[PDB]
């Protein structure tokens, strides 16, 4: 995955569960949640971003 | 008649309640699920979407044509 | 470059209409959420959020008010069109005895035409409780010709009051120097509107009414009568009603005052033909109060070396327990429009529920008095109107403490002193408000368990137990004494209410002596415990709104908020807007005591019909002395027994008053829904509809949402209100309408 | 008349299970709140965050779920009573006749017989049933006390 | 007949209620005075109510114990006229009204700013998805069998 | 006038502490200012601060942050809140490490932290009878 | 008192400690995020349950928790 990248949200306690958002950037350095990944549905708080770990999301082909 | 019908919906309510206290506090996913593979109790989980929306469609549907021709017949 | 008014601030355009929020700048950027929609009604005329300058929030508020205006005379406009073709105000006229007014006919369309009643005079239509028939024959008016023009003179005058909103926004803004004029504006509002129009009104009554009503009176038909601009270019028609004319203005400016005394009497009492005031009288008192009003507006400092200066006035009024006074004050009634709208809609809603009063004590219009329907209306109607306005008032005091209040302008001041000592005012209206309910209500159920308990001498009642308002009853025997003791220039009591003889028109009673019992003192204790806990309600939640013991900083989460969290053991309503919601709930309360009091003693003890002999029959039989100290009394012989014309109304012309009943109690109950259940389950509920949806590929963009908690509580005090006050409504329309 | 109030059971009986199942399912968490087993079966709510969560337990669907029982049973219990006093006073047709609309119940059920109740003590005296007037005017003091 | 009824066109009781009616009409009449508008407005009352009682009357509409039109909605086609046929009508009417605004939320759903044109209505747009209503029967039928009518597992879930 | 000269020039109101705080527990704040500033009390209505040290008691640690949090517009920031038991034990509660707590000191470490997300917490039905 | 956990989906972003109205959470050095820091809430005996520290998370199901629990005269919020 990488900048641009469209992946599915595999977190079950998150408000973009099963659902696709666009990765904004994927950080390289020993952080626990490098993806991150902007939505076009904001949550019950408003915000329409989040880090995500790299076995949380899964690519769309 | 009336004593009767008002116990009846208590101890149905007071089911209900303890089935969900039951999801809350008694319920284990591991039990009910084989490899993967959800038993006939785990899987209500799974479509409980889909019965809360057809329950809340036939509430809605009795609600509104009830209501409407009682009005009509006032 | 006027030095009052800024020319073209704001540019007429059509773009921002297309772009709704954009006053907001946080709706400003578009939905995502339904709470987005919500919002944009919610802040619509939230002009304090919209704009960080006095100077906007001003402008905004005065071509609101002008669109107002404009609301209002449209209003207006269309009843006296209504009245001048829907109607049977000419048939009225020749009849008002025996002839209900009606001025609003049905459509025959899915049977409703049985809407269109029997009112009489050769027409069908709705009864008419607003009193327009009454109001118009007072002013003199006897041709649907004048209705016709002055529903055309409301239009042009709804269209100039728009014309004079839009000028003031965007071809000339005043600024806000203009804005704190408090004296100009004060003196101005006090002569010209008030005692000018005090003025013209008694102009108008003197010069047009006066003669056409006393000519009605003498029973000369309406055709017959000469138009009112007769009654000016000639002398001689006038002159021969009021012999007094003759002389001219000569008395008036040789002083001789007294010749007048033929058109500006001062009587009392009501006209034994029409059974509304005097109108010498009416037109004597809006002399007196014009010239009162007029010289009253000389009075503070504008523009010249002459009046009083508001702030010199109140810096002054200090004293050993109150610190520095009113020392700021005057800076905060100049700097925040949400004190003078607290002020304004608390003084506001007293005086509607005065007029609502007065009104029906000394009915002011020909042949109203004899109207029941008219009179129960509009004192219900006022009265509901006083109430939500001085709940309102109270609410924008609590936004002024929320927003506009500073603590640095308003050290040792009357204000800083009170939030002080907050405590002490809470828990002695605590301690009264107990006092209070405790007693009164509790007589009530002592009277309503001894009933039950075949203890009939054990009541709080006349025949038993008995606590006489001697207090009143000292008043009102000073009043029907006071023509020729203490009002040596009176002929009658002012309202026949406080005593005297029983005044009837066509065998209905207009007014008669309001006797005081031991149900009156009950029924007053009650109106004065739910007024405290009204009062209880608001002031705690003005006091308390800016912080507490609970939470020290609700200040910053603004006037406007559902709650802290669930810990403290739960800080839920804390804020000063839940305290305006729950203060609505009491006025509904007190309001509809205060109204089942009125109904129920007027139909049981002043209304009905006077034998010719002179024996006296009410509309109930005089039950409400022994019946009403009892809540099964009120239960029984008030609910269940006047709710019969509102169940029995179906297949008659007053069907729509039962159908209005079933659907406010509909609504009342719809309510409970949103008062009682919360966010959680409904947002919970619409995620597995919004899982349905999304099965189906249908769910919309903007993502719906549940109701936020203040919302929820809006809507449940809304829907709460609506359905009391219609259920009330329709109740007593058709048992007055009935019989 | 018959047909409609039968409609109207079946509504009352749907919404009553659709709060029960609806809070049983949702017992163990949502969208709004996905860790609500941690709270267990009662608790307040989750905070006036992400919108507000007012009555987001699962107690609190049985809570808002006894207040449809109680309305499914009132009218289940008036249907039966009107219908059983109809048939004991004979007049069969008020039922058949009046039970089709709501003002048709309001006058000619609750109205209409609760004449004698209401007259159970009066200024005037009162009878054996003076007990149950005043246990009427003691269930509406109740039920506006749940109401405050 | 059915479930004990018998036509309005023989029920005694119908033809009371009317004559009833009428009666209370005429004495309403009697109070008002020549070609007056009440007067005109009473006769087209009555007019009304004998054109509606005679309609009911030759309907094959089943009349029971109170003399009221009662409904057949058990599915036979002999009264097909009272739910079935009404029935059908909404259907399409309802059907037409939920394909249009799915429709429509489908197609603004691809565009730059889906929430905007949910708010500010794109008229052209929902003129010509509006009129195309009249084959959702049809097109629901050619949108399942392509799959495109449902979602399978992009829909969210909660945690349980 | 007051007690000690290093009191807030406040008239007092019925909202401070009661009979609860001389027995459990109360609360102090102090700061110094450079300005005598008029601010608005936690508890009642308006006060005027001293040009130099403040003192202020109150009933609950809440009050004393929210004072603080007010202070902070005035650009006071060395205000320090202590908690007093019945008799003389100050405890310094709010500056505890002399940084606030917004701010990363050295020195401090993480209390109450799971190594997990929410959705790694144990299940109810597994946490019975503990 | 209240129990307040927090998680390592934290991002460090302070809106829980500054939000705080009883001085519960503080900030502490971490190395799991960008930050490099993590909240922590060393003071739970003054946790009053408002939970305003949650309403300021911005991580997507938060990372600070409150569990309501036993009660106090402080978690109370009694100033008597
Ligand atoms: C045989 C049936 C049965 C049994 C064994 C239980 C057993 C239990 N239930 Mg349960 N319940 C039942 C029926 C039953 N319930 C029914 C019928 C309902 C629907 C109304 C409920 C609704 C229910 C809920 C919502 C909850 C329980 C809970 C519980 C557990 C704790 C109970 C507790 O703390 O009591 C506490 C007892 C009281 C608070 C006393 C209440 C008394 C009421 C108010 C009536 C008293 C007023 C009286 C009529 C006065 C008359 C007034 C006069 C003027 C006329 C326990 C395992 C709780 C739990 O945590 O489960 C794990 C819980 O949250 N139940
Ligand atoms: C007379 C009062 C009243 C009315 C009309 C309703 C109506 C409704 N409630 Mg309800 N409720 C009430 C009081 C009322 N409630 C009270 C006092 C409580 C206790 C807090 C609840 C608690 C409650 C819960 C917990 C739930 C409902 C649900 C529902 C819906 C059921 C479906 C239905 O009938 O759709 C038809 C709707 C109507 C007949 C009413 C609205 C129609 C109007 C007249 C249209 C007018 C258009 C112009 C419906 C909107 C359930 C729901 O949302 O199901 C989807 C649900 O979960 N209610
Ligand atoms: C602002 C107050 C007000 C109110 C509440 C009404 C209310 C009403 N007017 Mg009305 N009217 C008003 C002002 C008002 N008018 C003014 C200012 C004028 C002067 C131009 C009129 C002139 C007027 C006429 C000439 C007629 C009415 C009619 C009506 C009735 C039917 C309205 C209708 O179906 O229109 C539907 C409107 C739309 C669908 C447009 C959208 C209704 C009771 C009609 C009536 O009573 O028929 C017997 C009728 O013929 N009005
Ligand atoms: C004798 C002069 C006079 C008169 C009659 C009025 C009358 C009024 N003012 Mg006003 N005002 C005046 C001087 C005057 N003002 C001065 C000198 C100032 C500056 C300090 C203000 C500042 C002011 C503000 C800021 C506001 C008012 C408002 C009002 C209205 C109150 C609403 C009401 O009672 O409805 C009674 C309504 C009527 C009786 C309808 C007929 C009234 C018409 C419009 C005559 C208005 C007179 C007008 C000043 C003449 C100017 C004409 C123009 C070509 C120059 C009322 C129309 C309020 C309002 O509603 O705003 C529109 C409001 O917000 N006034
Ligand atoms: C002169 C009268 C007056 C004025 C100028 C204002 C002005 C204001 N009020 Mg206010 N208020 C008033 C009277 C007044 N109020 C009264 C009498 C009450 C007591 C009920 C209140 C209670 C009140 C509260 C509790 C709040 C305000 C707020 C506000 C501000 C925003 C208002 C807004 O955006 O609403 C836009 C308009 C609407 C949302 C309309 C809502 C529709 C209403 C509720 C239903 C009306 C139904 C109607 C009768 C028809 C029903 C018939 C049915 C059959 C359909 C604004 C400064 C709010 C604020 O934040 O202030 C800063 C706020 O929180 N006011
Ligand atoms: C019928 C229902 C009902 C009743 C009885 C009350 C009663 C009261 N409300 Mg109210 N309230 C109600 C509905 C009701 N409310 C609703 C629906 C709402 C929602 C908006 C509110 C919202 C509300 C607010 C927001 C406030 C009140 C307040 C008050 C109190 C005013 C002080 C008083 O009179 O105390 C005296 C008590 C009574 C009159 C009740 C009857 C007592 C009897 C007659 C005498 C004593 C009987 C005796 C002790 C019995 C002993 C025997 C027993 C042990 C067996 C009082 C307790 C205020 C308050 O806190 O008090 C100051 C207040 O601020 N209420
Ligand atoms: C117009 C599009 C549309 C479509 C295709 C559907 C389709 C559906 N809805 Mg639904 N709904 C809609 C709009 C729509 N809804 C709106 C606007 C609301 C808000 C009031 C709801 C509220 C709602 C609830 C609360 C529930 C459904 C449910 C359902 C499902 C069962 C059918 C039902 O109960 O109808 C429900 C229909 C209504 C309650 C009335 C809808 C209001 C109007 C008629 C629709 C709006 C028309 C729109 C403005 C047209 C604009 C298009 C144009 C610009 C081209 C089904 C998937 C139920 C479900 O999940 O069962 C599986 C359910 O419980 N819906
Ligand atoms: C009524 C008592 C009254 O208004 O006396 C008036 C009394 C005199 O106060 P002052 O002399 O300080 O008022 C002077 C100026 O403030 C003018 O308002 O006011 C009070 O002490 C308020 C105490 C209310 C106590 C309620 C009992
Ligand atoms: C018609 C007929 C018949 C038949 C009958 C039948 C077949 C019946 C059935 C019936 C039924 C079949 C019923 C049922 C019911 C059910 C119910 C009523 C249920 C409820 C449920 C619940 C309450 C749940 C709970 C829970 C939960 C929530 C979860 C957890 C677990 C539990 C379980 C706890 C016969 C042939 C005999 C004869 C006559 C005719
Ligand atoms: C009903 C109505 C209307 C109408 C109104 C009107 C019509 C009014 C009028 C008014 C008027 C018509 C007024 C007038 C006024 C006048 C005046 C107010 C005057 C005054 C004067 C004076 C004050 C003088 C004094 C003097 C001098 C200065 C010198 C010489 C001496 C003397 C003393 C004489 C409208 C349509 C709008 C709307 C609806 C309602
Ligand atoms: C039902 C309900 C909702 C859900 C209610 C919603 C989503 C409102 C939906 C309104 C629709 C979408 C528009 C209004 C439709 C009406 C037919 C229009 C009003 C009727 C006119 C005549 C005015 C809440 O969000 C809520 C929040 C807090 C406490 C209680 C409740 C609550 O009871
Ligand atoms: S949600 Fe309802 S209960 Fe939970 S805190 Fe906000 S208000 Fe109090
Ligand atoms: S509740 Fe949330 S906010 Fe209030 S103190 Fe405990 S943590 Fe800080």
């Amino acid at each position: 995955i990488q900048k641009g990248s469209t992946v599915r949200i595999l977190r079950k306690e998150s408000y973009w569960y099963n659902e696709s958002g666009t990765v904004v950037v994927v950080d390289q350095s020993k952080v626990r949640y490098p993806v991150l990944v902007r939505f076009t549905k904001v949550n019950y708080a408003g915000t329409n971003t989040n880090n995500f770990g790299l076995n949380e999301v899964e690519e769309v082909v | 008649y009336t004593h009767h019908q008002y116990i009846a919906g208590f101890l149905m309510v007071g089911a209900f309640a303890h089935g969900a206290i039951f999801f809350v506090r008694d319920y284990d996913p591991a039990v009910n699920t084989r490899n993967g593979e959800k038993n006939v109790l785990a899987r209500m989980l799974e479509h409980k979407e889909a019965i809360i929306s057809h329950l809340s469609w036939v509430s809605l549907f009795l609600g509104f044509h009830t209501l409407g021709i009682y009005v009509h017949n006032d | 470059k006027s030095t009052i008014v800024d020319f073209n601030p704001v540019e007429t355009s059509f773009e921002k209409w297309a772009k709704p929020g954009q006053f907001s700048r946080t709706l400003a950027k578009g939905p995502k959420t339904t709470t987005w929609i919500w919002n944009l009604h919610a802040d619509a005329h939230d002009f304090d959020i919209q704009t960080n300058s006095l100077q906007e929030v001003s402008r905004k508020i005065f071509s609101a008010h002008f669109g107002q205006l404009a609301v209002i005379f449209l209003w207006l406009s269309g009843m006296h069109f209504h009245g001048a073709y829907f109607s049977n105000y000419s048939a009225w006229l020749t009849n008002p005895t025996s002839t209900k007014p009606s001025a609003q006919i049905v459509w025959p369309i899915v049977g409703q035409e049985v809407l269109n009643a029997d009112v009489g005079g050769n027409f069908q239509g709705i009864q008419i409780t607003s009193g327009f028939f009454q109001l118009w024959r007072a002013e003199g008016i006897t041709s649907e010709v004048e209705l016709y023009w002055t529903a055309v003179g409301g239009l042009v005058a709804s269209f100039l009051m728009l014309f004079a909103g839009w000028f003031h926004y965007h071809k000339a803004a005043p600024k806000l120097e203009w804005f704190q004029n408090v004296e100009s504006m004060l003196n101005h509002h006090l002569a010209g509107l008030l005692g000018l129009g005090s003025l013209s009104w008694a102009g108008h009554q003197i010069h047009i009414a006066l003669p056409i009503n006393k000519l009605l009176d003498l029973g000369v038909s309406p055709e017959e009568i000469p138009l009112p601009y007769e009654f000016i270019l000639n002398r001689d028609l006038i002159a021969q009603l009021y012999p007094s004319f003759n002389k001219g203005l000569t008395p008036f400016f040789t002083l001789n005052w007294g010749e007048y005394s033929d058109f500006l009497t001062f009587k009392g009492g009501l006209n034994p033909v029409t059974g509304g005031l005097w109108l010498t009288d009416t037109a004597h008192h809006h002399l007196a109060i014009a010239v009162l009003f007029i010289v009253a507006g000389h009075m503070y400092k504008t523009n010249w070396f002459l009046g009083h200066s508001i702030k010199t006035i109140l810096e002054a009024h200090k004293g050993p327990f109150t610190g520095e006074g009113h020392k700021g004050l005057y800076e905060v009634l100049t700097t925040s429009w949400h004190a003078q709208l607290a002020i304004n809609l608390a003084l506001f809603g007293s005086l509607s529920i005065i007029v609502a009063h007065h009104m029906y004590a000394m009915p002011p219009y020909p042949y109203i008095a004899i109207d029941y329907p008219t009179q129960l209306s509009l004192f219900t109607h006022h009265v509901w109107i006083g109430g939500f306005c001085i709940v309102g008032g109270a609410a924008h005091g609590a936004i002024f403490f929320v927003r506009d209040y500073n603590a640095a302008n308003n050290y040792n001041n009357l204000i800083d002193r009170v939030i002080r000592h907050r405590d002490a005012i809470i828990s002695h209206l605590n301690w009264v408000c107990i006092f209070l309910g405790c007693h009164s209500f509790g007589l009530y159920v002592h009277n309503d368990t001894m009933r039950a308990l075949g203890r009939s001498q054990d009541l709080f009642s006349d025949n038993a137990i008995a606590l006489k308002p001697i207090f009143a009853q000292f008043i009102q025997n000073l009043h029907t004494l006071a023509p020729g003791s203490t009002a040596p220039n009176a002929l009658t009591t002012v309202s026949y209410a406080f005593g005297g003889d029983v005044i009837s028109v066509g065998s209905k009673i207009a007014m008669m002596p309001i006797s005081l019992g031991t149900a009156d003192f009950l029924v007053h204790h009650i109106h004065a415990f739910t007024i405290h806990v009204t009062v209880l309600i608001l002031l705690k939640g003005v006091l308390y709104s800016r912080n507490s013991r609970l939470i020290p900083d609700k200040a910053n989460l603004g006037f406007r908020f559902p709650c802290d969290g669930p810990g403290r053991g739960g800080t839920c309503q804390v804020s000063a807007w839940d305290h305006v919601f729950l203060g609505l709930f009491w006025m509904y309360n007190s309001i509809s005591i205060v109204i089942f009091h009125f109904s129920w003693k007027m139909q049981s003890d002043v209304w009905g019909t006077v034998s010719p002999t002179g024996a006296v029959s009410h509309i109930t039989g005089g039950n409400f002395a022994q019946s009403s100290i009892t809540i099964n009394g009120w239960l029984r012989d008030f609910l269940w027994s006047q709710a019969a014309q509102v169940v029995q109304s179906y297949g008659s012309s007053l069907s729509a008053y039962g159908l209005i009943f079933l659907g406010a109690h509909f609504i009342w109950a719809f309510s409970l829904m949103f008062l009682f259940s919360g966010r959680g389950y409904w947002q919970e509920l619409i995620e597995s509809i919004v899982w349905a949806h999304n099965k189906l590929k249908v769910a919309p963009s903007i993502q719906p949402r549940a109701l936020s908690i203040t919302q929820g509580r809006a809507v449940g005090v809304a829907h709460y209100l609506l359905g009391g006050i219609g259920t009330t409504w329709a109740f007593f329309l058709a048992r007055i309408i009935s019989v | 008349g018959d047909f409609l109030v039968h409609h109207a059971i079946a509504l009352g009986l749907h919404t009553t299970t659709l709060i029960l199942v609806k809070g049983a399912l949702d017992a163990r968490g949502s969208k709004l709140m996905p860790d609500k087993k941690d709270f267990g079966y009662s608790f307040p709510c989750d905070g006036p965050g992400r919108g507000g969560t007012c009555d987001i337990s699962a107690w609190d669907a049985f809570y808002l779920a006894m207040f449809w029982m109680l309305n499914t049973i009132g009218w289940v219990t008036f249907y039966w009573h009107w219908k059983h006093l109809t048939l004991w006073q004979g007049n069969q047709v008020q039922f058949n006749e009046s039970s089709n609309y709501i003002m048709g119940w309001l006058r000619d059920y609750l109205w209409l017989n609760s004449s004698p109740l209401i007259n159970g003590y009066n200024p005037f005296g009162m009878n054996s049933l003076s007990v149950w007037a005043w246990m009427f005017l003691f269930g509406h003091l109740v039920w506006a006390t749940g109401f405050m | 007949d059915i479930g004990g009824l018998n036509p309005c066109k023989d029920s005694e009781v119908f033809q009371k209620r009317l004559a009833k009616t009428v009666k209370k009409l005429e004495n309403r009449l009697k109070k008002y005075e020549e070609g007056t508008p009440p007067q005109i407005a009473i006769q087209q009352q009555i007019t009304q109510t004998k054109q509606r009682f005679t309609r009911y009357a030759d309907s094959n509409l089943l009349c029971g114990n109170d003399g009221l039109p009662h409904l057949i909605t058990d599915g036979r086609w002999s009264h097909g006229s009272e739910f079935l046929l009404p029935s059908i009508l909404f259907l399409y009417i309802s059907g037409w009204i939920g394909w249009v605004g799915r429709k429509y939320i489908r197609t603004v759903g691809q565009t730059s700013n889906p929430t905007e044109k949910e708010i500010i209505i794109d008229v052209p747009l929902a003129i010509s998805i509006m009129t195309s209503g009249f084959l959702w029967p049809f097109a629901a039928w050619q949108e399942f069998l392509s799959g495109d009518l449902i979602a399978s597992d992009e829909t969210i879930t909660t945690s349980p | 006038k007051l007690k000690q000269s290093d009191f807030p020039k406040f008239e007092g109101s019925t909202g401070g502490w009661l009979s609860a705080a001389k027995n459990e527990e109360k609360y102090v704040i102090i700061w110094t200012s450079k300005d005598a500033s008029l601010f608005e009390m936690p508890t009642g209505g308006t006060a005027k601060m001293n040009a130099g040290n403040n003192v202020a008691y109150f009933a609950r640690k809440e009050q004393c942050l929210a004072l603080g949090s007010q202070l902070r517009g005035f650009k006071i920031t060395n205000y320090k809140i202590f908690r007093i038991y019945p008799p003389l034990d100050i405890t310094l509660l709010h500056p505890f490490d002399g940084v606030f707590p917004e701010k990363v000191n050295q020195g401090r470490s993480p209390v109450g932290k799971r190594d997990a997300s929410i959705g790694g917490n144990p299940n109810p039905a597994s946490l019975k009878f503990q | 008192s209240h129990t307040v956990k927090i998680y390592d989906t934290c991002i460090g972003c302070t809106q829980c400690v500054r939000a705080c109205p009883t001085d519960v959470l503080e900030m502490v050095p971490w190395d799991g995020c960008k930050a490099g820091q993590i909240a922590s809430a060393p003071r739970t005996e003054d946790c009053v349950g408002c939970k305003r520290c949650e309403t300021a998370c911005p991580t997507d199901f938060l990372s600070v928790r409150v569990y309501l629990g036993g009660e106090t005269t402080r978690s109370l919020g009694l100033a008597y």
